[PDB]
C-alpha cells in the first residue's frame, strides 16, 4: 500500500512549518502511526508516535514539546507542526504505519518515500 | 549515541555465513518483548526485513535467519548474491519512554 | 457518539466509541513470609495475643488444603463463556509451570531483599517476583523479643493491635482464598495495593500510551484480574495473579442491535430478526466480532472487549449494516411465524417492536405518560422520552448525549409473503431465506 507526503524544503532556523502526509489505505482509523527521521550520513532515529484518534501521543526526549502531531480520519490525512528549531534537525522524514502483532509491540512497515528538510542557515 | 550497539564492520565474499550481533541491556530488551530488524538499500525507502525475530513476511527469501536470546540478537545471512548490499538496523522499547533504534551496520559484498 | 437507525432491517448501530482490547496476560507472583511462628506457642492461659496467633496458625494451616485444580451455526452459544474458560486454563497452566520445587527455591534465593526481582521459568515467562516482608520485620524486631517462656499475656496491647493490623492482610487474603476455593472472581483491595499495582503496570511490556491507559483506568483493571494460590514453602506463602494487558487502543468500535420486523396482512405474520447483534472492533485492518455481552463492558466513551471470545470476520459485514438490500455478504438472520415483544436497548436510545396483544407507550419523570406508541418497529431517543413502558414493564434510558440519524427505507419483511413464508429457522442467511421462499413457491 503506497503513500506520499510533502512539506519540506530550505528552511531557516526557528520558524514553524507543516508536514502534511496523505496515506491512502483501505481503512484508516485502525492503525497507529509513527514519524521517523533519517539524518544524512547518520543512523535512523525515531521522532513521534500517534495512536488512532488524537489522544495518546508521545515524542522522543530530544524533540519533546517542540513538535505537534495530529491526524484527521475523515480527510484520511496526517499533520505535523514543527517549531523552535536548531540546526541539527536536517533530515528526511518518513510517515510509517503501525501494523501490530499479538501484543502492544508494533513494527514499522510500508514506509513512505520521504521528505527532505534542511534547517541550518 | 544509540544505546543499541552493533558492529558496523561486516563484509566478505559471496555465499558464506555472515553474522550480526545486536546487544542492549535488561531495560532495553530483557525478556518481555523482542527486536525487529530493518534493511535499507540506498536510493529507495527502507522496508522491514524481519519481525518477531523469526516471522519472515511475504517477499523475502529464506536465506535470512534471525534469533534472540538473553539480551543478544543474532542475524545469520547465507548465499550472498550481490544485490543484498544494504544497511541493517534494530529497534527496541526501552522504558525511557522512547522507541530507540540501533547504531546501523553497513553490509557489502566484495 | 453517532447513532444510526436503519428502518429497512429494524436495527440500530452505535459507533464513535474507542477501543480497549484485552489481549495479553501478565503473570505476577507474590510471596509473603511469616517465620518460625510454628515454634511459637502460648501456654500462659488465654490472651488476645494468643487468640490472634491461633487465628494466624489456623489460617495458614487451612490454606494448605487448597492445592489448585480440583484441590490436588449458533455463534452465541459456541462462544458462550469460552473466554473465562480460556482464562482459567491459561491460569492453571502457568500455575502448573510455576508449581515446581526447584522453581520456588530459585525464586526465593533470587528475591532476597530486593523487592522486584524479575525472573524466568523453564519455558521462559516474565513473572516479576515480589516479596512483602512487613510481618517478618515486625516479628523479627518486636515479637520474638516480646515472647518469653510462652508468656503471651503481656501488658503491652500496642504490640497486639499492631500485630492485628499487620496480620489482617494475611487473614483477609486467606479468607478470600477459602471463600472462592483458590479461584477468585476479581481482585480485592487487599491483594493489590495501589503502589504494587502501579509497580506491576509500569513493568508491563508494552508502549507508552498503553501504559498511560493502564494507569488512569486501573480500577476496573483490578476488577478484571484474578489471583490463584500456589502454595506454602518454608515459612513463605506464595501466590500469583493474572493482570490484563491491553494491547489494542483507540480504534472505533460499534455495537449493533435489532428487533424482529413482522410483515402482517390478514392475520398473517412473517417476522425476521438479525442474529449478528453485539460488538464489532477493528485491529490491524481486520474486524473482530464479539457476540456475547458478558465479555465486553462500556466505560465513558471507551469499550473493553476480550479478544479470546472474539471471532475474526471481514469488512463486508459492515456493508450489510448499510445496504442489506443490495449486499453480497449473507450475514445472518432468523425467521419466525410469531412476534416477540423483546425490547432493544441502544447505548443512547431504545427500540420497541411490540405488536398486537400488548400495549406500548412512553413516559417522563417530570410530567408523566407522554404518548402511546403505534404498532410497528419504533425507535425512541433519550431526548424525546425518559422511560418506555410495555404493558406493566418499565425500562429506563441512559442520558448519554450524542447525535442521531435515521435511514429511510422500506422494511425487508414487507417484500415477502407470509403465505409462502417458510418454517421457523435459527441463524440462516437472508439469501438462504430468499432462496427458501423461492423453492417453497416453486
Amino acid at each position: 500500500v503506497q503513500l506520499v507526503e510533502s512539506g519540506g524544503g530550505l528552511v531557516k532556523p526557528g520558524e514553524s512549518l507543516r508536514l502534511s502526509c496523505a496515506v491512502s489505505g483501505s481503512m484508516f482509523s485502525s492503525y497507529v502511526m509513527h514519524w521517523v527521521r533519517q539524518a544524512p550520513g547518520k543512523g535512523l532515529d525515531w521522532v513521534s508516535s500517534i495512536t488512532g484518534g488524537g489522544n495518546y501521543i508521545s515524542y522522543a526526549d530530544s524533540v519533546k514539546g517542540r513538535f505537534i502531531i495530529s491526524r484527521d480520519n475523515g480527510r484520511n490525512s496526517l499533520s505535523l507542526q514543527m517549531s523552535s528549531l536548531r540546526v541539527d534537525d536536517t533530515a528526511v522524514y518518513y510517515c510509517v504505519r503501525g501494523l501490530s502483532g499479538v501484543m502492544g509491540v508494533t513494527w514499522f512497515d510500508s514506509w513512505g518515500q520521504g521528505t527532505l528538510v534542511t534547517v541550518s542557515s | 549515541q544509540s544505546v543499541l550497539t552493533q558492529p558496523p564492520s561486516v563484509s566478505g565474499a559471496p555465499g558464506q555465513r555472515v553474522t550480526i550481533s545486536c546487544t542492549g541491556s535488561s531495560s532495553n530488551i530483557g525478556a518481555g518483548f523482542d527486536v525487529h530488524w530493518y534493511q535499507h538499500l540506498p536510493g529507495k525507502a527502507p522496508k522491514v526485513i524481519i519481525y518477531e525475530n523469526s516471522h519472515r513476511p511475504s517477499g523475502v527469501p529464506d536465506r535470512f535467519f534471525g534469533s534472540k536470546s538473553g539480551t543478544s540478537a543474532s542475524l545469520s545471512i547465507s548465499g550472498l548474491q550481490p544485490e543484498d548490499e544494504a544497511d541493517y538496523y534494530c529497534q527496541s522499547y526501552d522504558r525511557g519512554l522512547d522507541w530507540v533504534f540501533g547504531g546501523g551496520t553497513k553490509l557489502t559484498v566484495l | 457518539l453517532k447513532e444510526s437507525y436503519l428502518e429497512e432491517s429494524c436495527s440500530t448501530i452505535t459507533e464513535g466509541y474507542l477501543s480497549v482490547l484485552r489481549t495479553g496476560w501478565y503473570t505476577n507472583v507474590f510471596t509473603l513470609e511469616v517465620g518460625d511462628v510454628e515454634n511459637l506457642t502460648c501456654a500462659d492461659g488465654p490472651s488476645l495475643i494468643k487468640t490472634e496467633l491461633d487465628l494466624t496458625k489456623s489460617a495458614l494451616r487451612e490454606l494448605r488444603t487448597v492445592s489448585a485444580d480440583q484441590l490436588a451455526f449458533v455463534l452465541g452459544a459456541i462462544a458462550l463463556g469460552v473466554a473465562t474458560a480460556a482464562a482459567v486454563t491459561a491460569g492453571v497452566a502457568i500455575a502448573k509451570t510455576i508449581r515446581l520445587e526447584s522453581e520456588v527455591t530459585a525464586i526465593k534465593n533470587a528475591l532476597k531483599k530486593t523487592n522486584e526481582a524479575v525472573s524466568t521459568l523453564g519455558n521462559g515467562v516474565r513473572v516479576l517476583a515480589t516479596a512483602v516482608r512487613e510481618l517478618k520485620d515486625f516479628v523479627s524486631k518486636n515479637l520474638t523479643r516480646a515472647i518469653n517462656k510462652n508468656k503471651c499475656d503481656i501488658p503491652d496491647l500496642k504490640m497486639a493491635v499492631s500485630f492485628s493490623q499487620f496480620n489482617r492482610r494475611f487473614l483477609n487474603v486467606v479468607r478470600q482464598f477459602s471463600d472462592n476455593a483458590g479461584i477468585t472472581p476479581a481482585i480485592s483491595l487487599d491483594l493489590m495495593t495501589d503502589a504494587e499495582l502501579a509497580r506491576a503496570v509500569s513493568n508491563m511490556p508494552t508502549s507508552a500510551g498503553q501504559i498511560k491507559l493502564m494507569l488512569e483506568n486501573r480500577a476496573m483493571v483490578r476488577r478484571k484480574g484474578f489471583g490463584i494460590l500456589i502454595g506454602v514453602y518454608g515459612s513463605s506463602v506464595i501466590y500469583m495473579v493474572q493482570l490484563p494487558i491491553f494491547g489494542v487502543i483507540d480504534t472505533p468500535c460499534w455495537i449493533v442491535k435489532a428487533a424482529p420486523s413482522c410483515s402482517e396482512k390478514k392475520g398473517n405474520y412473517a417476522c425476521l430478526l438479525r442474529e449478528d447483534q453485539g460488538w464489532y472492533c477493528q485491529n490491524a485492518g481486520s474486524t473482530v466480532y464479539y457476540p456475547n455481552e458478558k465479555d465486553c463492558e462500556t466505560r465513558g466513551d471507551h469499550v473493553f472487549c476480550d479478544t479470546a471470545a472474539g471471532i475474526n470476520v471481514a469488512e463486508q459485514s459492515k456493508e450489510c449494516n448499510i445496504n442489506i438490500s443490495t449486499t453480497n455478504y449473507p450475514c445472518k438472520v432468523s425467521t419466525g411465524r410469531h412476534p416477540i415483544s423483546m425490547v432493544a436497548l441502544s447505548p443512547l436510545g431504545a427500540l420497541v417492536a411490540c405488536y398486537k396483544g400488548v400495549s406500548c407507550s412512553i413516559g417522563s419523570n417530570r410530567v408523566g405518560i407522554i404518548k402511546q406508541l403505534n404498532k410497528g418497529c419504533s425507535y425512541i431517543t433519550n431526548q424525546d422520552a425518559d422511560t418506555v413502558t410495555i404493558d406493566n414493564t418499565v425500562y429506563q434510558l441512559s442520558k448519554v448525549e450524542g447525535e442521531q440519524h435515521v435511514i429511510k427505507g422500506r422494511p425487508v419483511s414487507s417484500s415477502f409473503d407470509p403465505v409462502k413464508f417458510p418454517e421457523d429457522q435459527f441463524n440462516v442467511a437472508l439469501d438462504q431465506v430468499f432462496e427458501s421462499i423461492e423453492n417453497s413457491q416453486a
